[PDB]
């Protein structure tokens, strides 16, 4: 089992189309009934879902949010019913201070809930948090959620689908909120980056269609999880074959680009996977590991012989100090295989230490000169001095001078 | 059609073979604490409760034949306490032809060697959270981790998979019993062949380090990780060596 | 079932029965024993007509049984596209694969090791849209050097169809088929050779002084490509697509069995005939494979003459580069130029004896008919002959 | 297999037409499908076409083209949706040393796209390049493909279909464009002259039926290779049997022109294919080779007839330092047989030297007095000198020296 925690508008949204992929992907009833053809499904429920008295099922899911406006809207949509109205919270009434004191203020009902849906789990393994590292709600709320979750869970993984904000474009005090939500994953997350730059980039070549593609993306990493086979039958397997991440997935294709339908080998795919451009996010920089899951149809020794090629083809570059993992999953048996054979990609590369270098770059760019401090001083945290920014700092510098 | 041996062969293999890991994943974790324990101390009557509970928890409820699975502590192991687990499994006059003591044993021997391999890993993935808060030890057990999941992959995805679907297969072109008795015999002398039951003892050995590497770092020094490291990959380049000569058993090492 | 176990005795034959009649019952008798045991299958002038109405039915029956059950015929078929390398297709792909290993001494050689290679031929040429249970037959057998000298396919038939091969066509298609690898072999490698040449002057055509010799290492070639070139086409239609023509004629039309083994018999003595494979024809073959032989000797000295050009080239081409000495080069250079009067020396002697050779094996043919057809083959416009 | 580079408006219409031969003959449909009929069929499909998930048939093409318009217009064709979306390539956005440029300018996606292509064969053989030496495009893309495809890939053969511009018929500026490209050509070409003039020389006695000629002659030359046998089953087989070249064939007939059904032995083919008339490109000068694939029955013992009485009747000139070749093959099963054998011819002839006299005599006849250099000394290749344009010269000179 697991818990979702979303936060700011990008969470909540994200959250939307998740449990949109998830209800989709297991025969769920908007309203939360299931349908005929599903009654005897054999897929595992529990993971995301948990049954009602009622046959209905409900999402293991919380909504958090500074403002009405976004969770009212969900709730005017088809799927509203189906959400828990218990769970949901929406404050009554932009800046990591401000939420961070807002998390301090509102303890006791979020953590009332979490434990809540905690104890009807009976083997929780860890949680998952969706939300944007920029934006005043998401980074502060998040920071506050993982310092206390760590201190109150210290037996439960804790992952999170962050997404960085866009630099070619020019938050104006995104700098000040990610470096500290980058303070606290490195000092309390167990483990997925994310950009809108990259995966806007690839979508091209509205936030519903981004956020359909990130949905897809973390469907497609819980697949085997929620589908049991033989191997990788947990998170955790997951967490020690790799161990920061990003990913890519092949498949990512429009509903209208089905026409080619382009006889799609595993080989092809453990290919295609590889390169710079199907990463979605943005010194000889090399591997740390990687991971790919293959649904559909698969031969172990077609997967052999790609494996053997793409090593002596030598497309790859790892680290010269230490010692990749192919895991195959099964489609659900509901939505169109339009795909032969797809893959989905998470590697862990050094390459992404630049993205920091970027952020500090940004810092150190606003730090020499004092600029927007004056909401930050109005808080109690930053109330006094501002030395949670330079410890932050030198752990980001600490952090990238590892890597 | 009646008393059908096909949809009675699918309820070995998901408790035999470990098909499925939805109900180990939920038994280990009960009987964990209480198979530890050494041998002529464990109560049967407690195992037995444990087993039937951790079937109808799990996804394997869905199963009209689950209630044949019995304990059967065996004396000698793999050649105590947890070294001598598995399961039974009891069968009526008329499938019973098919499927015999004398081939259900060896179904009983490819599960163990299949129980050893899916403990230690469980075991050595744990460490793996006790040390997420003395920087040597990791790239050790990334060494460790990265052969028994190397090991595993090769003993599903590529020998008991494979195999299996021949004989789903061989079984709808048969003529006569004498002939299923040769396409179940002939599917199980070819699994502990292209599996190491059929010596390579160095196995036994090599697994051995691997739980003891787990047990220092289950104490939480610095001079004895870098022992392992010599006596471990000591046995790997073995491994290796004897596994390379053969005329299946060469793909082994692009695994 | 066949050639033993029944005798047509002299003695205990009836004046009232002619000595011809006497072996219509014999094989009425035989054609119905053998259609119970190996097959495994069950059921004066008016005289004269019993005899023939027993013999019109049972032997037409017999070929229904041994054509349906059996296939008999798509053996045939089948036999020649892989044993007698009729595919072309399949055997391309099949001595790209067995290159790598075949160079290799015999002694390093495990017969494990090959199948695989051979099922992967067999799998993504277009042998692969065929009856099953034919490639059941098909494997590898291993002769008893190099790689290159104990190969060869077996196709191992056993059961009723043994009746028409027995141990006699299986000991002869091996007899060809060594004919047919060499000659197969030894056109792969002079199309090599051909391949190596259209990338060789497309590098070092910078390089005017080489070309001088160079030249004759292209002459050499298409002078020995056309002989090999040539008499691979008379090995097409003169022995194959016309001797095998005259097997599909006395099959659609005889009957009882025993108008195909003899049909099938001496399709086995003309292919033995027309090619060189034969008992008198010992100073033949010997004389041609020296020819064989000087097609392997260039590559050697060919090689050696490409890739001391390369260096020389690579050399030429860092000496430049880096710096963009100057004396102690020249020397170095000047040695060069001095070294290629020793190679087109080689290449002088290595085809005026090549021409040795083949203008010698001319005059062996004219010896025992079939053959004129090749001498005009070759000799073809009179470059030789003067 | 085999890859496909066609460039300029020139390459991408002979594409077009060469790939509806090839559906044509292999029964494929415009949309990618196969006909009922077509089921069971035998032909060897590797060679030019790769089978996809969907059961559609995909080209081992690549389009390439400084302008948009010609492709567009191919999209919009009933055989449109058969390409590879991905493949086609076309400039965002008439002189060679542009052309070179951009082919510098444009080098990692290009050959992203070849190594694509080329991963998903297993015994690559060569390639094949249709384009059109006086024209910007063609010219220029081909000559920086060729440099840095025979630098990139040593091992693999490289064949074109190059076409020569018209001489009788007065670009204004193909001089520079010929002679450039045939440097590169014999630098790096591994292997089929084609000129405007003697082709709809022939034609008459749009450029929609001189390419259909052009495609014919394409096709015909890979049949044996499309269609196993049992000699000659590799284009290397080819090429050796031969090594610049020239065409001809004999049943080029229009679809009006059935009505003469004439008794067609081989003898009169293969005769037929050796008249200068019937070589589609416009001292004593004599043959170097000479190769006749012919289609249809052919009796060997009609081969040898032929060949002998031609060879009496003396009507063919050889070299006197150096010592022909009829190959058979089978007609597609699908294409009326309205022919009962025909023949094709590619020779290699000392005549071809005179074109290469034609074009220097032609450049010479402008580098005397410097004419429309201007636009040259644009682009940085020839922005300090045209040293270029001298070695180019001199290497084309060699050339018909050594001829």
């Amino acid at each position: 089992e697991i818990i979702t925690l979303q936060l700011g508008q990008c969470g909540n949204q994200i959250g939307f189309e998740f449990w949109k992929q998830l209800c989709a992907e297991h025969g769920i009833s908007p309203e939360g009934i299931v349908e005929e053809f599903a009654t005897e499904g054999t897929d595992r429920k529990d993971v995301f879902f948990y049954q009602a008295d009622d046959e209905h099922y409900i999402p293991r899911a919380v909504l958090l949010d500074l403002e009405p406006r976004v969770i009212h809207s969900i709730l005017n949509s088809p799927y509203a019913k189906l959400y828990n109205p218990e769970n949901i919270y929406l404050s009554e009434h932009n800046n990591w201070a401000s939420g961070f004191s807002q998390g301090e203020k509102i303890h006791e009902d979020i953590f009332d809930i979490i434990d809540r849906e905690a104890d009807g789990s009976d083997s929780l393994e860890g949680f998952v948090l969706c939300h944007s590292i920029a934006g005043g709600t998401g980074s502060g709320l998040g920071s506050y959620l993982l310092e206390r979750l760590n201190d109150r869970y210290p037996k439960k993984l804790v992952q999170t689908y962050s997404v960085f904000p866009n630099q070619d474009e020019m938050v104006v005090v995104q700098p000040y909120n990610s470096l500290l939500t980058l303070k606290r994953l490195t000092q309390n997350a167990d483990c997925v980056v994310l950009d809108n730059t990259a995966l806007n980039r690839i979508a091209t070549d509205s936030f519903s269609q981004i956020n359909q593609l990130v949905s897809t993306i973390m469907s497609a990493s819980t697949t085997t999880l929620r589908y049991p086979g033989y191997m990788n039958n947990d998170l955790i397997g997951l967490i020690a074959s790799l161990i920061f991440l990003m990913t890519g997935y092949t498949p990512l294709t429009t509903d209208q680009s089905v026409a080619s339908v382009r006889k799609t080998t595993v080989l092809d795919v453990m290919r295609r996977l590889l390169q710079p451009k199907n990463v979605m996010v943005s010194t000889n920089h090399c591997y740390i590991a990687i991971l790919n899951i293959i649904q559909g149809e698969v031969d172990p020794t077609q997967v052999h012989k790609s494996l053997q090629r793409i090593r002596e083809r030598k497309l790859a570059n790892f680290i010269p100090w230490g010692p990749i993992q192919v895991a195959l999953s099964r489609k659900s048996p509901y939505l169109p295989s339009a795909h032969r054979v797809s893959g989905l990609m998470m590697a862990n590369h050094t390459s992404i230490s630049s993205l920091f270098e970027r952020t500090c770059r940004q810092y150190d760019k606003l730090r020499k000169r004092e600029a927007f401090l004056e909401q930050f001083r109005k808080e109690d945290m930053f109330k006094d001095n501002f030395d949670e920014m330079d410890t932050s700092r030198e752990i980001v510098q600490q952090l990238i001078d590892e890597y | 059609e009646e008393k059908e041996l096909v949809a009675h062969l699918r309820s070995i293999k998901r408790y035999f073979l470990m098909d499925q890991g939805d109900f180990f994943v939920h038994f280990m974790d009960l009987a964990e604490e209480e198979l530890r324990k050494p041998v002529e101390d464990i109560t049967p009557p407690r195992l037995e409760a444990l087993l039937e509970l951790a079937l109808r928890m799990s996804t394997a409820n869905t199963d009209p034949f689950k209630d044949d699975l019995k304990i059967d502590l065996m004396p000698h192991d793999l050649i105590s306490g947890l070294e001598a687990f598995s399961f039974d499994y009891i069968v009526k006059w008329p499938l019973s032809l098919i499927i015999n003591r004398k081939a259900l044993t060896r179904y009983q021997m490819l599960f163990r060697h299949m129980f050893y391999c899916k403990h230690v890993e469980r075991q050595l993935c744990s460490v793996w959270i006790s040390n997420k808060t003395f920087a040597g030890a990791f790239t050790l057990r990334q060494r460790m981790l990265n052969f028994v999941q190397n090991i595993q992959y090769y003993m599903m995805f590529e020998v008991m998979e494979p195999t299996w679907h021949i004989l789903e297969k061989n079984l709808k072109s048969a003529s006569n019993i004498d002939d299923v008795l040769g396409h179940h015999t002939g599917f199980l002398d070819t699994c502990l062949k292209d599996c190491m039951l059929t010596l390579l003892k160095v196995f036994s050995k090599l697994m051995s380090v691997c739980v003891m590497f787990t047990n220092c770092m289950q104490k939480f020094f610095e001079a004895t990780i870098n022992k392992f490291d010599k006596n471990f990959s000591a046995h790997l380049l073995d491994l290796l060596a004897r596994l390379s000569i053969y005329s299946g058993m060469a793909s082994v090492i692009s695994r | 079932l066949w050639h033993d176990k029944y005798t047509l005795r002299k003695s205990m034959i009836p004046s009232f029965m002619t000595m011809d009649q006497s072996r219509k019952v014999l094989l009425i008798g035989k054609s119905i024993n053998f259609l119970h045991q190996v097959c495994h299958d069950q059921t004066e002038n008016a005289f004269q007509g019993k005899i023939d109405a027993a013999y019109f039915e049972t032997s037409k029956y017999l070929l229904d049984v041994l054509n349906k059950k059996y296939s008999l015929l798509d053996h045939m078929q089948a036999m020649r596209r892989y044993l007698l390398l009729g595919q072309g297709d399949f055997i391309r792909h099949l001595m790209d694969l067995l290159k790598p290993e075949l160079v290799r001494p015999a002694t390093t050689l495990y017969q494990h090791n090959l199948t695989g290679i051979l099922e992967t031929a067999v799998r993504a040429t277009n042998a692969q849209f065929d009856s099953p249970e034919i490639l059941r037959r098909l494997d590898v057998r291993l002769l008893e050097d190099t790689g290159w000298d104990v190969f060869s396919l077996d196709y191992h038939v056993d059961g009723p169809i043994a009746t028409v091969f027995t141990r006699e066509c299986m000991s002869h298609y091996l007899r060809v088929f060594n004919f047919l690898w060499r000659a197969k072999r030894m056109e792969y490698i002079l199309t090599d050779i051909r391949k190596g040449h259209m990338c060789n002057a497309k590098l070092l055509r910078n390089m005017p002084e080489f070309s001088g010799v160079l030249h004759q290492c292209h002459i050499l070639a298409s002078e020995m490509v056309h002989f090999i070139h040539q008499m691979q086409y008379y090995i097409t239609f003169e022995v194959l697509e016309c001797s095998w023509d005259e097997l599909w004629n006395k099959v659609q039309q005889a009957q009882d069995l025993d108008h195909i083994i003899a049909a099938h018999e001496v399709f086995l003595d003309t292919i033995i005939s027309r090619c060189l494979l034969d008992s008198d024809s010992r100073a033949l073959l010997n004389q041609l494979r020296a020819v064989f032989d000087q097609i392997i000797e260039l590559q050697n000295a060919q090689d050696a003459i490409y890739r001391a050009a390369l260096e020389e080239l690579q050399r030429r081409l860092q000496f430049e580069e880096k710096k963009k000495e100057e004396e102690e080069e020249n020397k170095r250079i000047g040695e060069f130029k001095e070294s290629i009067p020793k190679m087109c020396s080689q290449l002088r002697i290595l085809t005026h004896f090549y021409q040795g050779i083949v203008q010698q094996f001319l005059v062996l043919l004219t010896t025992d008919e079939s053959l004129r057809f090749l001498s005009f083959r070759l000799d073809f416009n009179e470059h030789y002959k003067a």
